């Protein structure tokens, strides 16, 4: 009985938690994409002068 | 006990209802107007060598030079990458190593495996010569994962379905999480080190606060056991791969799956994942020998990076975004471009 | 003539197949990085030595196609004792090669780096310790007609000797070996046997002592072999080998 | 300058001491003891401890060999994820207990090990334990042992059957019985890559030790010529 | 991975009855599927297996040609079909799945906190 009380309560912490539209986080996760776009040597290559290896 | 199993089962009828309200849009709809990213032809420019038996972690320095591995032959070496010379060679009491970490600012090393605990080691010793500085007990299985929060607090997980935070200076467990019913596999910190998750071995996620002490939200989706997990750059997203030869993306505010990836040529298990700088590639290992390259927002395939001779079992990525280390069963690491 | 042309014939065509499979191979094993160990490091080393003695036969008559178109010149004894050791080496390399495996089977174990040593110093240095006198007593008491033509045969057994121990215990090698695998397939059956015997002939060469009208016969059929011996080898021991296999296969998937 | 010479410097140092062990790792054999609970494991464990945590390890040498052995302890039932880390050991020896329905979940313990990818190429030695005990478990009739194997009503001693002098053939009938469950499993998708030796053991055999050195050294044998491509 | 057993009762000795068992949440043909029953007093049994397609089938020996085993990969369903039942086999029956798909071993199925596990119905005789 005891496993299915924590069970119970783990539930109704969990249920009450404020949700947000799934569009939001895909737009923000596609403007950060977009934003820090330019620096990352593997996305788009890069000198090798400045390559270290 | 039936009344609490059948309310207990409206609960969960109503947690998956408020989820399916939330779902207005698909992560590909919102994203089809993104270029793909293009042939990733990327190859090898380095390869480090003297490992006897496989690889099972490694991780980077906070330099994005320096890098720690360990393997199964009761070893830790740490590698110059920019010109693969050996530093160190730290012996092992245990052989059986399942995980390694390198702390925040370079000092400490820690390892432990299937011995149950967690070993650290010292980089600026007085003397020059690495010594254990402190040993953390208090599991009761195999160790698969430790990452540092700074130089005094070392966040650990363990196959007996609990996760712990240590205080080095003590050796007490100042905290530990409760709540998996199978064994917890991998996990990582959060950009701001607030909060971590960890995928276990039921097909379920959950995200944790490290103050509190408590579980703060629970994910699900997979089919079986969860054997790999990261953030997103920005903290507020997660991805796992799972031995259902599938990968999946999370969102901490969604409280729901947004993508998948999948093909029907992969009949194996993930291992391993890592995102890159700009969070724009989704790399990941496989049983089969290969590592793949997934264009995070579109679902597709953009790359392979074989080359390996067995099992792939580690990887990660340079804090400045620069190279790309793996790790295999044939105890041979690479570094890509 | 007949006879003497077509066995020069299948002579040349033998060697100079033998000399294009081996030096293939031998570029293939070099050539992935993977395949790198002590295993294929004698094979290469055997690989070389075969190509030498092709190398050395072909230009020993090639003299001819000249004188009769240096029988007395100071380079054509060289040449001779060239091709003198070039055999020895080649055969000593065999040796080599079988002592191994048994070794490998022989359960025990030693320093890897300096076991390597010791047989790349025997293969290639034992030779010169006959091959080097002969050329010796042949310039100080028997030197005559570039010292291909022999009086005091004493002086030729020199040279037969140790080839004859080599091949004696190649033999005894393959002895053993066939008796541990008709063990082991016993416990755990004709055709897979015929299939391991035939296979380890060209490793050992023990043609030689399977072959201890029908002259001419046994005359065609010991030079053959002893052409051909060569290709045999390289095919076996890298064409169809498994793990050169696979790794041809994932290098053209790779490509 | 100076500090590439200081770093090339720690590299020889540090790769003489890499080389020096990579030697020292090659001469000893690693073995895993699985093993059920009442299968007397632990008996046979310190019958080698005295003749020569989450893990426990005994390291003894036969003829010069050195053999490492590992004993798992402290961990939870769900083997299927910690057993991964096994793949590469010379043999998974596997204690059971013939006598005890325990000898089931042996039975499906031995097939899954048997057919899971990553130890599809480590033989597993087998041993039979409780021989005293299943033979005066049969003897004394109050066993009944068809009713469980209803199989082994019509069961005959197989023609090529050794039993030791003064062995009952109901005795020799039951135990050879018991082997050839396991055998079943053992024959079918073998592949060849890898061998069972079935072992008709007692928990005070001082030559255990002997059984499982002559089947490393087979295993070992085998190795080596199938990587000539002989066998 | 949900797992809904069903079909249990009541039924005197030598009597028949008919266990349905039915899943949802993941792709059922690949999933090598078990029947495993808990008695009192008595850790878990297994009783019998049946391969992705219905190709192989087991059985323990003691309920040798009294039981059946089937599945409808068609119908995310596992079946089991009971006929003279004995006194001595009261228990629960837990509708199992072995862990990974497209695999042939089935670790740790009977383990006592097995995760893909039913939670089973009450057949007593």
């Amino acid at each position: 009985i005891a496993q299915a009380r924590k069970l119970v309560e783990q539930l109704k912490m969990e249920a009450n938690i404020d949700r947000i539209k799934v569009s939001k986080a895909a737009a923000d996760l596609m403007a950060y994409c977009e934003a820090h776009a330019k620096e990352d040597p593997l996305l788009t290559p890069v000198p090798a002068s400045e390559n270290p290896f | 006990l039936d009344q609490l199993r059948q309310e207990a089962e409206q609960l969960k009828n109503q947690i998956r209802d408020a989820r399916k309200a939330c779902a207005d849009a698909t992560l590909s709809q919102i994203t089809n107007n993104i270029d793909p990213v293009g042939r990733i032809q990327m190859r090898t420019r380095r390869t480090l060598r003297g490992h006897l038996a496989k690889i099972y972690a490694m991780h980077w320095g906070t330099d994005s030079r320096l890098l720690v591995s360990a393997s199964q032959d009761g070893k830790l070496i740490i590698w110059d990458s920019y010109t693969t010379n050996k530093v160190h060679a730290i012996p092992l009491r245990s052989s059986w190593v399942m995980t390694c970490a390198y702390a925040p600012s370079g000092n400490y090393v820690a390892c432990g495996g299937l011995d149950n605990i967690c070993s650290i080691y010292n980089l600026k010793t007085r003397e020059g010569n690495v010594r254990v500085s402190r040993e953390l007990a208090g599991h009761t299985g195999y160790l698969s994962c430790c990452r540092f929060l700074d130089d005094n607090q070392i966040v650990t997980s363990s196959g007996d379905t609990t996760c712990a935070l240590w205080d080095i200076e003590t050796g007490q467990q100042t905290t530990t999480f409760t709540g998996h019913t199978g064994d917890v596999m991998s996990l990582s910190l959060a950009p701001d080190t607030r909060l971590f998750v960890s995928g276990a071995c039921d097909a379920s996620a959950k995200l944790w606060d490290v103050r509190e002490g408590m579980c703060r939200q629970t994910f699900t989706g997979h089919e079986s056991d969860i054997n790999a997990i990261c953030f997103f750059p920005n903290g507020n997203a997660f991805a796992t791969g799972s031995d259902d030869a599938t990968c999946r993306l999370f969102d901490l505010r969604a409280d729901q799956e947004l993508m998948t990836y999948s093909h029907d040529n992969i009949i194996c298990g993930i291992t391993s994942v890592s995102f890159s700088k700009s969070g724009r590639l989704l790399l990941a290992g496989y049983d089969d020998f290969n590592c793949n390259v997934w264009d995070a927002l579109k679902a597709d395939r953009a790359g392979v990076l074989a080359g390996h001779d067995n099992r792939v079992s580690c990887l990660g990525v340079t804090d400045d975004g620069m190279a790309v280390a793996t790790g295999s069963w044939d105890s041979f690491l690479k570094i890509w471009n | 003539e007949e006879q003497l042309l077509f066995l020069y014939i299948i002579y040349t065509v033998g060697y100079a197949l033998s000399f294009s499979a081996l030096v293939i191979a031998s570029a293939i094993l070099l050539g992935f990085r993977h395949l790198h160990c002590t295993r294929n490091y004698i094979h290469l080393n055997l690989f070389a030595s075969f190509i030498l003695r092709a190398l050395s036969v072909f230009i020993k008559d090639a003299a001819l196609k000249w004188m009769y178109s240096y029988q007395d010149s100071l380079s054509c004894r060289l040449v001779f004792l060239l091709m003198q050791y070039c055999v020895a080496a080649n055969y000593y390399w065999l040796l080599v090669e079988g002592v191994y495996l048994y070794t490998l089977l022989a359960f025990s174990v030693f320093s890897e780096q300096w076991i390597f040593r010791l047989y790349v110093s025997i293969g290639w240095g034992v030779p010169l310790l006959f091959v080097v006198p002969w050329g010796i007593v042949k310039y100080l008491y028997e030197d005559e007609g570039c010292w291909t033509r022999n009086s005091n045969m004493n002086y030729w057994l020199i040279i037969r000797l140790p080839i004859l121990f080599a091949i004696g215990v190649n033999f005894l090698i393959f002895v053993r070996v066939i008796c541990i695998v008709v063990s082991k397939l016993k416990a755990n059956i004709k055709c897979r046997l015929a299939k391991s015997t035939l296979t380890l002939i060209p490793l050992l060469g023990t043609h030689e002592v399977i072959f201890a009208t029908l002259r001419f016969i046994k005359l065609f059929t010991e030079l053959s072999f002893t052409s051909f011996q060569g290709l045999m080898v390289a095919i076996l021991y890298c064409f169809v080998n498994n793990e050169v296999q696979l790794e041809f296969r994932k290098s053209w998937e790779r490509w | 300058r100076n500090e590439e010479k200081a770093q090339r410097e720690a590299n020889k140092k540090i790769e003489k001491q890499l080389q020096k062990d990579k030697q020292v790792y090659r001469a000893t054999h690693r073995l895993l003891l699985l093993g059920a609970g009442e299968s007397g494991k632990n008996t046979i464990v310190k019958q080698m401890r005295i003749l020569h945590s989450g893990i426990f390890e005994t390291k003894f040498q036969v003829d010069k060999v050195n053999f490492h052995m590992f004993d798992v302890g402290a961990q939870r039932d769900e083997r299927r994820k910690w057993i991964q880390c096994f793949n590469d050991v010379t043999a998974i020896i596997f204690v059971v207990a013939s006598s005890s329905n325990r000898l089931q979940a042996a039975l499906k313990l031995f097939d899954s090990i048997w057919n899971n990818k990553w130890l599809r190429d480590t033989s597993v030695i087998l041993f039979l334990n409780k021989q005293d005990l299943l033979a005066e478990k049969v003897l004394a009739g109050k066993s009944k042992i068809e009713d469980y194997f209803p199989e082994f009503a019509r069961y005959t001693t197989p023609e090529d059957a050794t039993p030791e002098p003064g062995e009952d053939p109901r005795v020799t009938r039951a135990k050879y019985f018991i082997r050839d469950e396991f055998l079943r499993i053992s024959t079918a998708s073998g592949d060849g890559r890898h061998y069972c030796y079935p072992h008709f053991t007692c928990a005070v055999d001082t030559e255990n030790i002997r059984r499982v050195f002559n089947d490393c050294r087979d295993i070992i044998q085998r190795m080596h010529l199938r990587q000539y491509e002989l066998l | 991975v949900q797992l809904q057993e069903s079909g249990g009762g009541l039924v005197q000795p030598g009597g028949s009855l008919r266990l349905s068992c039915a899943a949802s949440g993941f792709t059922f043909s690949n999933y090598k599927m078990n029947w495993v029953r808990q008695a009192p007093g008595k850790g878990l049994e297994w009783v019998s297996d049946i391969s992705q397609s219905g190709a192989s089938i087991s059985y323990t020996g003691s309920v040798k040609g009294r039981f059946t085993i089937s599945r409808d990969n068609a119908k995310n369903t596992l079946y089991l079909q009971m006929n003279s039942l004995k006194p001595e086999d009261t228990a629960v029956y837990y509708c199992a799945r072995c862990p990974a798909p497209f695999t042939r071993d089935c670790f740790d199925v009977t383990s006592t906190t097995y995760a893909y596990r039913g939670q089973g119905t009450q057949v007593t005789v």
